[PDB]
């Protein structure tokens, strides 16, 4: 059974110079930037933030809009994480992750395992089977296959993984369909609802 | 000999909606971001963005004021004990809920089958709800200068009658209860 | 609270004559001709229509099927409970909540009062289901947009996906929940671009 | 040098979407995973069944009939192996296997996996087993082309002979009798 994951982000996982919106479904990078008391529970030189929500079973995934952004890294990554320092995102540090880098798309964000993609992305989704080891990532323009990593054994819970370097454009979350939910439905129905 | 029994109404926390804030004075109530973690007792509108009061009605005739000001978003009025509370359903005379708001700052309705489109002079920033056990008359009005807002086909009431509140948008005015 | 992404298989035992089912009984023609079938109590008999196998009575649900090139369709929840056999209309009453597409048009409810002013051409369409809430929405799979939500209704009773394939043209394609790299081998690179059958 | 043995499949260790022959000796896959009970022998994420018999020690020797299959892998595997989620089937987890993958690919189920260069695609492959030296090896059971070996590896409590087939092709993974 697959859950359609409702991905909001942490802002005290968050980075000091990432600017999540009031919804926590969005961020970006600007000339200004926070000085937040840089916790354990926290990233601080490397610009990455979390998902609050943290997994420890089933099937998960959520889609995330990159569009007219030029550097991104989204993925997953566990909940015993090392926050302090700059070390390597690669599954060995314990981090999953899709990238976007010169205009090319690297798994496991290394620069010679690069993606032959024959397309832009403008909106990716994030798949993760935790009793399986699988990570992996689609187009959801036609819901295509792009990458899937090496089965990894999951010891503790793990989280959404966010890393924003392209100070151009924000990253947006795709929330969960939620219907009319909050929303008065007249005699005849809500139609092209938009906020 | 009296009209009415003034109702002094505090909320409920117990039955708000997880997504509802009660003030600490138990008169103010106000929306969040996202649900809070609280238990799904029976009493809580795990569905409705409703709240109760305290203490309900079995008898007489009652009245109170809410302060809705800039609200543009609001609903009150009574509900019936047994009403359901965990799922959907259309809160009407039908189903035991007699409610009254405003929706989209501008259209007042009463919350009947269909529900009914009001037409408002002069926004209320205060109503009064009036109620009747003996009538069945639950009634509406405009507190600032006592003019009639609504008043629900009367009804033969069965079991207790408690003060709900519903609101479904984040703003900053809040709707309030006032002091008897 | 919690959004489960639908794994949707058609119940070839409610699939109308007219309507021809894939291996997968992920997809569905409408052929030439009939099958010569049994016309069991399950099935359509005049309204060319099938239902999704597994059935809904409580919870958030929502699965996404391909429309693109099919010029009469319509999809949404159905009552377990709806009559098979007639002629009757694809309309709340009769227990079936519908996003349709007729004449060139998109129309709620299976209704022509209903237009829906959409001018974006529809492709990949989400069928949204809360039980709790009596909400059946649709979405624009391109844009994750909102389509239209009908009116609320106390479902009482188990829910179905359900499919009205109106056009000989192209297929109605229904599509499956990610599996990622389910029975599938990932090679010590990983798996990169996986196209399966 | 090697005992011949007698390998047959246990259903109650075949993965719910693995069919198991009359005879145990063949093995094939369904389209959907079957509603079978979950005892904690059954491998429930890998598409792995075992034999009915194990092995404490000795030198044995079984022969597997691959035949056309695009896929297939067989091996040995420790009796404390993790049968209801995934493992990577290592030697470090108790999993000695060679197979086939996309019909072309040879590879030693190691880590890292190691690729053969099978010159002649085998129809038959013998599993070669040695307990007290640590000795599994693979050969081609028609022209007696040397597969692969594993390195010598101390074995601990009992060995069990596993048979994963991930595909659903015609052609069926059987054993041949001893
Ligand atoms: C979302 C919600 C209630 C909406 O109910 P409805 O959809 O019936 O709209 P209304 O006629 O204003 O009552 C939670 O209280
Ligand atoms: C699908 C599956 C196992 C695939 O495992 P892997 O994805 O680790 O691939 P391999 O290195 O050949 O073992 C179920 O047996």
């Amino acid at each position: 059974l697959l859950h359609a994951a409702d991905v909001v982000l942490d802002p005290d996982t968050a980075h000091p110079e990432l600017f999540l919106s009031e919804d926590r479904r969005s961020v970006r990078r600007g000339p200004s930037r926070q000085s937040i008391p840089d916790n354990p529970e926290r990233f601080d030189c490397q610009p990455c933030v979390l998902g609050l929500e943290s997994f420890s079973s089933g099937r998960h995934y959520w889609e995330v809009e990159v569009e007219n952004v030029m550097v991104w890294a989204v993925g997953v990554c566990r909940d015993s994480v090392e926050r302090k320092g700059e070390a390597l995102l690669v599954p060995q540090n314990g981090f999953w992750t899709l990238e976007m880098f010169g205009n090319q798309y690297r798994a496991l964000s290394s620069p010679e395992k690069i993606l032959p993609l024959k397309e832009r992305l403008h909106r990716v989704g994030i798949f993760l089977d935790y009793e399986s080891g699988d990570v992996s990532f689609y187009n959801m323009r036609d819901r295509s296959h792009i990458y899937t990593c090496p089965r990894s054994p999951f010891s503790g819970p793990l989280r959404p993984f966010f890393r924003l370097g392209s100070d151009d454009s924000p990253l947006f979350i795709c929330p969960a369909f939620i219907g009319a939910q909050g929303v008065t439905v007249p005699e005849g129905g809500l139609v092209l609802h938009r906020a | 000999k009296a009209l009415f029994q003034p109702a002094d109404v505090i909320l409920d926390p117990n039955t708000a909606n997880p997504i509802l804030l009660v003030s600490d004075d138990q008169r103010s109530l106000q929306r969040a971001d996202e649900r809070q973690n609280l238990p799904d007792n029976p009493e809580r509108f795990d569905w409705h963005y409703c709240v109760l009061g305290c203490k309900s009605f079995t008898s007489g005739r009652h009245y109170w004021e809410v302060e809705v000001g800039d609200r543009k978003e609001w609903h009150i009025g009574v509900c019936q004990e047994n009403v359901e509370r965990k799922c959907w359903v259309k809160m009407t005379p039908e189903n035991g809920f007699w409610t009254v708001g405003l929706t989209d700052g501008s259209k007042y309705r009463a919350l009947s089958d269909p529900r009914t489109k009001l037409t408002v002079a002069n926004p209320p920033q205060r109503v009064g709800v009036f109620l009747d056990y003996e009538t069945g008359e639950v009634s509406f009005y405009n507190a600032m200068d006592g003019s009639h807002i609504y008043t629900f086909p009367h009804t033969f009431f069965s079991g207790p009658l408690w003060p709900v509140f519903r609101i479904l948008t984040l703003e900053p005015t809040a709707l309030t209860i006032c002091p008897a």
